[PDB]
């Protein structure tokens, strides 16, 4: 994506109903911090979802260490919470070459104060003043109360610890929906076990003439067998004998 | 906007006889000139069908009568129209046709139709508007004259649009156009179908079968409906609304045992319910 | 994202030698140099391409200049030979120098 | 300081070794740990990166184990279970201890511990 | 009542290279909330420092902030024949807020 | 980025004139919003707040005219009509905002000059 928000206001995008590409996660490898939980990375590559949270933001290269479940500082106090008990993996990288510009970069921002630590996975865009003192400043800014949100300063002058990461973090979930987000060659004429889109039995897969129509999944026999199906990653008529 | 124009209008509705309609495929097994018995929800032969008009022109001059009503769903929904001009798009189908359910919104804008399952705020006297942009030249619909609120949305799909034209051919077909609705274990399924008629408006003796076109996870029970509409506006003449004459078809489905005849392609023509006589 | 050393680096003492971490397409900067001894953990030499851990003598240096990490050993000694290697920095993972077995002669 | 790893291993193909490193001399869930993988005349291996503090896993593919690295923060010590164990499997393992800001150098290391993966016995 | 500010002075013309030292008292004890601004009459006010101790982006450290509490000082300094402008002060402890009169830094 | 401002102009004193300010670059909506006098050959004197992150409006009772302020957020502008005129006000105004510590979002319009004058 070519624009992420900042951490006062992050992008978070529901994602279901759709097949996971876990393979070139891995095979990216141009990725500074990238680290899960749950049940290990080569694991989940099959090990499905219900329904994930996929939302992103950028912050420093210093404080992604913030970043991990159950820890303290800026990000994680006032800006985003990761739960107590969490499942996702968290994904980081530099964008030096995109985000920190020359003349400056100040379109990022950040919350630096709140009254309270911040409730996990929600976000705080209420950019009302905090009365750190008793003095009521009541909207406008004044004394004992400071403006609530910040820039980060970010130009390529910036040492490696400075520079910006994209840190997009994936979170799971299993409920009573099924997992609706989830990650053999055909024998002809070969007494053969199979399964075809969860449909199982046993027999001699051919060639076959009969026509479907398109929406169609089986075919069927006078006798309620399974007679004939259709292979559904190539269209075609396959018997079953 | 819910820009609102009820205009009421007495008379009893028009209802008709269904000869032999409304009969589905219900499963994906390719079968070949057998026949074949389930009990499912059907629309049964010989049934009274109620053809609705959501714009009637009785004429004196003008008069067009907005008469489409919030209508129950029941156990199941067929529907059928012709609309030469489409004038119909999609459906509000829902519960509380309002927030705290969730709302399946057709709408099949040209010409990606976007079916959104999602909550909304249907106002009093939904429909789909359609302007004219002035910048490019084209004729917008504004989707908000249907609902206020678009929100909290739980679903979203695109497919190629079920709503289609042929024309050219000034009649003698009226693109009879069928679509059937069922809400059952979390899937609810949609039909369809395109037919020639050169009947002057109800239905033909033929035997129609419709497809399902996407089985998709809804998990709500819509329990009442509306249709939609797509408007205009027009300038000074002795706002424009009402385009063209709109009429449809409507009739509740209910559990039946049919026998299914498939062709040797497996095309369904004679159906027969077991309790109709 | 994979980066290539020379196999093997054959110079003698008071000589310098210059063994190369050249990486596909684009480098990171930081690079990290390492001396293994035989059957021995490989010790870090160089950290960041620009900086030399503590206590290691100031005959070792690192360095890189477009898709190469130099490791710059001055004035050697019969002492200091061993195999060397570079580590990759950051891009998902680090791949390991292949090694470059240092030898010195006029012995 | 102390990076102490367990001894050796000897396993049939197919089978499993987790392999325990210790630690002590600095602060444990400041650093993360590293596991490096060298084999028979061959060059050092990366097999994955741990966090003391929560998991840290970013498994390199390379050799498909399974690999799963667990810290014990109680011993200060770091796990690493690698399963199907494979006739080039038989290799010497590393832990390395990393910082844990973006910073990724192993320093200090422990000793190498050998698995053997062979169908013939000791 | 309000909150008084003392600038001084209220003009100094200058030459030079000089490293100039425009006061701003204050009536109350202001913790630092006090700017400072570049106006060549016309323009419109360039923030020069913000809470009275740190430098802004595109103003070098030829210029430089310090003070708290009552006094405030603008610390010019190595002075450039661009910095010849007229110049604020500024508090934001309370409301209302005031600025300093003014002092025209020009060349002697 | 940016700020641009209503038409300054001469108009008679006791009158009534809405000034428009709209911004450009980045929002009002998240910050608030000042505005300031400048009379030839005086002072910057502020004039008044506004405070949309809340609602609050403070006016200078130096000038305390009842110089309403509110906004178009959604247009990025800010609206103040200047009621119970006199002819000491004429000068050119501000939009303005104040580095609080915090910010650094000291951004200021171009400057519009109101009269205050029966003669044009
Ligand atoms: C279907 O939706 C309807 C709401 O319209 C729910 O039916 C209601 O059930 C309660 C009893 O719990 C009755 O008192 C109401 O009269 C019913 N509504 C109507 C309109 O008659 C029902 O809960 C939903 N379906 C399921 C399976 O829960
Ligand atoms: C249908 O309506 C007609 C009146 O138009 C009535 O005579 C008949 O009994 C009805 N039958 C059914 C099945 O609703």
């Amino acid at each position: 994506a070519t624009r992420f928000a900042s951490v006062y206001a992050w992008n978070r995008k529901r994602i279901s109903n759709c097949v996971a590409d876990y393979s070139v996660l891995y095979n990216s490898a141009s990725f500074s911090t990238f680290k899960c939980y749950g049940v290990s990375p080569t694991k989940l590559n099959d090990l499905c979802f219900t329904n994930v949270y996929a939302d992103s933001f950028v912050i420093r290269g210093d404080e992604v260490r913030q970043i991990a479940p159950g820890q303290t500082g800026k990000i994680a106090d006032y800006n985003y919470k990761l739960p107590d008990d969490f499942t996702g993996c968290v994904i980081a990288w530099n964008s030096n070459n995109l985000d920190s510009k020359v003349g400056g970069n100040y379109n990022y921002l950040y919350r630096l104060f709140r009254k309270s630590n911040l409730k996990p996975f929600e976000r705080d865009i209420s950019t009302e003043i905090y009365q750190a003192g008793s003095t009521p400043c009541n909207g406008v800014e004044g004394f004992n109360c400071y403006f609530p949100l910040q820039s980060y300063g970010f130009q390529p002058t910036n040492g490696v610890g400075y520079q910006p990461y994209r840190v997009v973090v994936l979170s799971f979930e299993l409920l009573h929906a099924p997992a609706t987000v989830c990650g053999t060659n055909l024998v002809k004429n070969k007494c053969v076990n199979f399964n075809f889109n969860g449909l199982t039995g046993t027999g001699v897969l051919t060639e076959s003439n009969k026509k479907f129509l398109p929406f169609q999944q089986f075919g069927r026999d006078i006798a309620d067998t399974t007679d004939a199906v259709r292979d559904p990653q190539t269209l075609e008529i396959l018997d079953i004998t | 906007q819910c820009v609102n124009l009820t205009t009421r209008t007495q008379l009893p509705p028009a209802y008709t006889n269904s000869f032999t309609r409304g009969v589905y495929y219900p499963d994906k097994v390719f079968r070949s000139s057998v026949l074949h018995s389930t009990q499912d929800l059907f629309l049964p032969f010989f049934s009274n069908v109620t053809w609705f008009h959501a714009i009637h022109v009785s004429g004196t001059n003008g008069t067009k009568r907005f008469d489409n009503p919030v209508l129950p769903f029941n156990d199941g929904v067929y529907f059928a129209s012709t609309e030469k001009s489409n004038i119909i798009r999609g459906w509000i189908f829902g519960t509380t046709l309002d927030s705290k359910t969730q709302s399946l919104l057709i709408v099949n804008n040209a010409t990606n139709v976007v079916i959104k399952v999602c909550e909304f705020q249907f106002c009093n006297d939904p429909f789909l508007g359609v302007y004219y942009h002035k910048n490019n030249k084209s004729w917008m619909e504004s989707e908000f004259r249907v609902y206020s609120s678009a929100n909290n949305c739980t679903f979203e799909y695109v497919s190629q649009p079920f709503l289609m034209d042929l024309e050219g051919k000034q009649g003698n077909f009226k693109n009879l156009r069928e679509f059937v609705f069922k809400n059952i274990d979390g899937y609810f399924k949609i039909y369809s179908k395109h037919t020639p008629i050169n009947l002057v408006r109800d239905l033909p003796q033929g035997f129609s079968a419709l497809e399902p076109l996407v089985d998709l996870p809804i998990g709500i029970n819509i329990t009442r409906f509306q249709t939609l509409l797509a408007l205009h506006r027009s300038y000074l003449t002795p706002s424009g609304w009402t385009a063209g004459a709109a009429a449809y078809y409507v009739g509740y489905l209910q559990p039946r045992t049919f026998l299914l005849k498939y062709n040797e392609n497996g095309t369904i023509t004679d159906a027969v319910d077991c309790a109709l006589d | 994202i994979v980066l290539t050393q020379s196999p093997f680096q054959s110079v003698s003492p008071k000589e310098k030698v210059t063994i190369t971490c050249r990486a596909s397409q684009s480098i990171s900067s930081n690079l990290h140099w390492y001396q293994q001894k035989p059957d021995q953990s490989p010790k870090l030499l160089i950290k960041y391409a620009s900086q030399s851990i503590s206590g290691i003598p100031s005959r070792f240096s690192g360095s890189g200049s477009g898709t190469d990490f130099t490791l710059t050993i001055n004035s050697l000694e019969a002492e200091d030979f061993g195999i060397y290697f570079c580590q990759q920095t950051n891009f998902w993972p680090y791949i390991f120098g292949q090694g470059t077995k240092l030898e010195i002669l006029k012995r | 300081v102390q990076l102490v790893q367990s001894g050796a291993e000897v396993k049939k193909p197919g089978a499993t070794v987790k392999i325990s490193c210790k630690v002590s001399g600095y602060s444990f869930s400041n650093y993360y740990i590293h596991w490096v993988k060298q084999a028979p005349g061959k060059s050092l291996e990366w097999i994955g990166y741990i966090d003391p503090f929560n998991g840290g896993t970013s498994d390199n593919l390379k050799f498909k184990g399974a690999a799963t690295l667990t810290a014990d923060t109680s011993t200060d010590t770091a796990y690493m279970e690698l399963s199907s164990l494979r006739s080039e499997d038989t290799a010497v393992y590393y832990c390395a201890r990393s910082e844990y800001d973006p910073y990724y150098v192993m320093d200090y290391w422990g000793q190498g511990t050998t698995v053997t993966v062979s169908s013939a016995s000791t | 009542g309000d909150i008084q500010l003392t600038q001084s002075p209220s003009s100094l013309s200058a030459s030079v290279g000089d490293r100039v030292t425009i006061t701003c008292r204050a009536s109350q004890s202001i913790s630092s909330y006090l700017n400072w601004y570049q106006q060549k009459p016309g323009k419109a006010p360039k923030l020069l420092i913000y809470a009275a101790s740190s430098l802004q982006s595109g103003v070098p450290s030829r210029f430089s902030g310090s003070g708290s509490g009552t006094d405030f000082t603008l610390t010019i300094s190595s002075l450039q024949p661009e910095d010849f402008a007229t110049y604020y002060c500024q508090q934001s402890y309370s409301t209302p807020r005031t600025f300093g009169q003014g002092t025209k830094v020009e060349i002697k | 980025q940016q700020l641009v401002e209503s038409g300054g102009g001469v108009v008679q004193p006791g009158r009534s004139l809405r000034l428009s300010c709209a911004a450009s670059g980045f929002t009002f909506s998240s910050y608030a919003m000042h505005w300031v006098r400048q009379a030839p050959g005086k002072g910057l004197e502020w004039v008044a707040v506004i405070s949309y992150d809340g609602s609050n409006k403070y006016y200078a009772d130096s000038v305390k005219g009842r110089f309403t302020i509110s906004r178009d957020n959604s247009k990025n502008t800010l609206y103040l009509q200047m009621n119970s005129l006199r002819a000491e006000d004429t000068a050119v105004y501000y939009c303005a905002r104040h580095a609080t510590l915090m910010n650094n979002k000291d951004i200021w319009g171009q400057g519009t000059l109101v009269t205050v004058s029966s003669a044009s």
